[PDB]
């Protein structure tokens, strides 16, 4: 009060010095269910697959494709990705993923 | 929609396709959770300045913090709040008499005795002061007495020059600000008495001759 | 880097335009406000206190000025004021009645009818005041005689 | 990119700063309005219908407060009042007579 | 060199602005002045001159 | 259909009813009057930059402006004079180019 009014001897009464924000204490994140799951299950678990020259082709679209699951599985030998993070993968929003 | 308040119950009901709202003033007031499908408000946390209750540094330093809108309960002697928010440093007397310092909305604050208290004011009535016999005077002697009295009728008229006023014996400045148009102009028009017109652009033109010189080969 | 400070020294300059505009907009409230009172002072004996100078206005005399106006006020101050209990009303009988042209004025044992210019004890009668309602809307009650010889 | 939105608060601010000039300027005029209302009603009687409160003055009380001035106007109004028909002038055999 | 004549508009803007707030001040000025003439010249005979 | 406007002289003479008092009640009326103001300062800094280090950087390229809105707002003139506090000056400190 002294610094505001520039004054050695406050006179009496109420002073306005400076103010009070509340900061946001938590962070919370909200989004609709997590339903559509993309078929990884019928490509990666599938009983019959096919030969190098005749591969196929599936096409994985409007799904959510949920990469942690691969990722942390100590099934897989090699998982090496070019181009793109193995942990940004749930990350990141794409038009068509072909297996 | 990244914003910051608190989320409260509601008591309104959404379009089952609309998922957020907002208020008549185009702020954000409630949105839909995508998961419960419920309504909740979105109000703005506590905004309020603080203020220190000081009974003058003559009688004595003990002093009491005041928070203006906000409640106890957020914010980080003897701890209470108020109709005005919440007082730190005072007391909570149930007594009730005249106002000595108005914090403000309601309460007042007092220095008694040794330490600060509170105390809720009534503000009955305040016809109660017409029947109070205050005292009028009323003249019995006069003496003569002249007055001067000098009021203002006409303005100097007041010119603006941009040139020497923006740029202080400097030749740039002047060629970059005759690139900022005629703005001295209805400066000085308006100073004058004549109120500015409000048009388009008849005057002014964002042309361009784009003057760069050709790459070599 | 030079626009950055002419911008500053147009916004400084805009705000010199605006504090202008508005004396000038002050200073034409003032201009009317001596043209109504060259009009209620020179032209006419106006009863406003500390209107036309500090008192009670007798006459006014008009001074040329550059860029004002310059007004001779002859008036009288009050050289020595007395404070008196005065009441919103009285209450003979019922029919309070409160003071017309003039206030209600007590020594301190009687009441009486005087304007507040001047000390002047005049008897409370009908011709003095007025009637209104009862004496129970009226906050304020005291008792008296209204006589009327 | 920076200074256009500088620029823009600025002219902002000036806007803030001409609004905060002008009520500045109608709390003058106010002061002075609530110094000659004091020194007309409180130092006399006056005569002018609906200034020193609502109706016919009779006496004033001047109240302190924080920036203001608090009058306690004690005035009588019209409780009953008649529509009566009037005229501009008389007229008595010429010399046409006003109120 | 577009921005330049931008802000040259906006600080005339800005003084049209002003100039309206300040016709809208006295506008109510005169508002309040015709109320207290009303108050003073209908509802009774002011002894005021002119 | 076109106004004539012969003359408003003619509601003079219209015999308008004038409502005069008979009876009065004894009221109070309670009036504030703003006379002083609080005394409003203004912080460019934090107005114009939210929480920004580069904002404030190139404002403080600006001038003092600021100086000028506080002394403007607490009641003080603007002084209308050449530049004699601030200078268009540069240094050139751009580098030398390799031969
Ligand atoms: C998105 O997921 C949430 C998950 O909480 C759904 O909310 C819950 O939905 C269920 C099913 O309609 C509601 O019924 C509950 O089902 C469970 C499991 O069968 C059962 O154990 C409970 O006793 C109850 O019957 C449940 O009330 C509801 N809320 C909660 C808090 O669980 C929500 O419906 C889903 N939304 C969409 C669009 O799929
Ligand atoms: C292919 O099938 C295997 C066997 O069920 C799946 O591995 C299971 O994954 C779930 C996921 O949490 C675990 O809880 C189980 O313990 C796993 N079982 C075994 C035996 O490892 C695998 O996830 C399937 N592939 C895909 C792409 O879903
Ligand atoms: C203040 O906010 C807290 C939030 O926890 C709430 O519990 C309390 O009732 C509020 N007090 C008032 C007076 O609104
Ligand atoms: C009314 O009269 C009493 C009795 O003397 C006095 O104490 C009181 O101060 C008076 N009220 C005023 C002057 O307002
Ligand atoms: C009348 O009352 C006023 C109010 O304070 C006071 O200043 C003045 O001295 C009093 N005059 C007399 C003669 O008592
Ligand atoms: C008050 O005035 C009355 C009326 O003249 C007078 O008789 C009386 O002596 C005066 N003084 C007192 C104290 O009543
Ligand atoms: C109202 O005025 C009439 C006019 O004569 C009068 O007879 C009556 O007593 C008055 N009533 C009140 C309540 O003043
Ligand atoms: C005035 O007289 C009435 C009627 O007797 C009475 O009720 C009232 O108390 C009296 N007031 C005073 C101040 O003597
Ligand atoms: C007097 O005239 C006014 C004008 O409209 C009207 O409102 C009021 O009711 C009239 N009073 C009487 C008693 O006729
Ligand atoms: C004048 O008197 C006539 C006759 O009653 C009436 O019709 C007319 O309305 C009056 N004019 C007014 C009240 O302005």
């Amino acid at each position: 009060t002294k610094c505001t009014l520039k004054s050695f001897t406050v006179e009496k009464g109420i002073y306005q010095t400076s103010n009070f924000r509340v900061q946001p204490t938590e962070s919370i994140v909200r989004f609709p269910n997590i339903t559509n799951l993309c078929p990884f299950g019928e490509v990666f678990n599938a009983t019959r697959f096919a030969s190098v020259y005749a591969w196929n082709r599936k096409r994985i679209s409007n799904c959510v494709a949920d990469y942690s699951v691969l990722y942390n599985s100590a099934s897989f030998s090699t998982f090496k990705c070019y181009g793109v993070s193995p942990t940004k993968l749930n990350d990141l929003c794409f038009t068509n993923v072909y297996a | 929609l990244t914003g910051t308040g608190v989320l409260t119950e509601s008591n309104k009901k959404f379009l089952p396709f609309q998922q957020f709202g907002r208020d008549i003033a185009d702020t954000t007031d409630a949105v839909r959770d995508p998961q419960t499908l419920e309504i909740l408000d979105i109000t703005p946390c506590s905004f309020g300045g603080v203020s220190v209750i000081t009974p003058g540094t003559n009688t004595s330093n003990q002093v009491a913090v005041l928070y203006q809108g906000v409640n106890c309960t957020e914010v980080p002697s003897n701890v209470f709040q108020t109709r005005a928010g919440c007082l730190i440093g005072a007391e909570h007397v149930n007594n009730s008499y005249e106002c000595d310092i108005p914090i403000g909305a309601g309460i007042c604050a007092s220095y008694q005795t040794q330490s600060i208290i509170a105390y809720t004011m009534s503000l009955g009535a305040e016809n109660s002061v017409a029947y109070s016999n205050n005292s009028i005077a009323i003249p019995t002697n006069f003496t003569i007495s002249v007055t001067t009295e000098i009021l203002p009728v006409s303005m100097t008229k007041t010119s603006v020059d941009c040139t020497m006023y923006i740029c202080g014996d400097s030749t740039e400045c002047s060629n970059l600000l005759l690139q900022y148009g005629s703005f001295c102009t209805q400066l000085n028009r308006a100073l004058t008495g004549i109120a500015v017109e409000q048009d388009k652009n008849t005057q002014e033109v964002f042309a361009q001759v784009k003057q760069i010189y050709k790459t070599p080969p | 880097q030079i626009d950055r400070l002419i911008t500053g020294r147009l916004q400084s300059l805009q705000t010199y335009v605006t504090q202008q505009l508005i004396r000038a907009a002050e200073i034409r409230a003032s201009a009317n406000l001596a043209a109504t009172k060259m009009s209620e002072c020179v032209l006419g004996q106006s009863k406003r206190v500390d209107f036309c100078g500090k008192g009670y206005h007798l006459m006014s005399f008009p001074q040329s000025a550059p860029h004002g106006v310059v007004f001779l006020h002859v008036t009288y101050v009050p050289a020595q004021e007395k404070n008196f209990t005065t009441a919103p009303a009285i209450c003979h009988d019922g029919k309070a009645h409160f003071p017309r042209e003039g206030v209600f004025v007590s020594n301190g044992t009687h009441w009486f009818v005087t304007q507040r210019n001047f000390y002047e004890p005049q008897i409370i009668t009908t011709d003095n005041t007025f009637v209104s309602g009862n004496c129970d809307v009226v906050i304020g009650i005291v008792n008296n005689t209204v006589y009327d010889p």
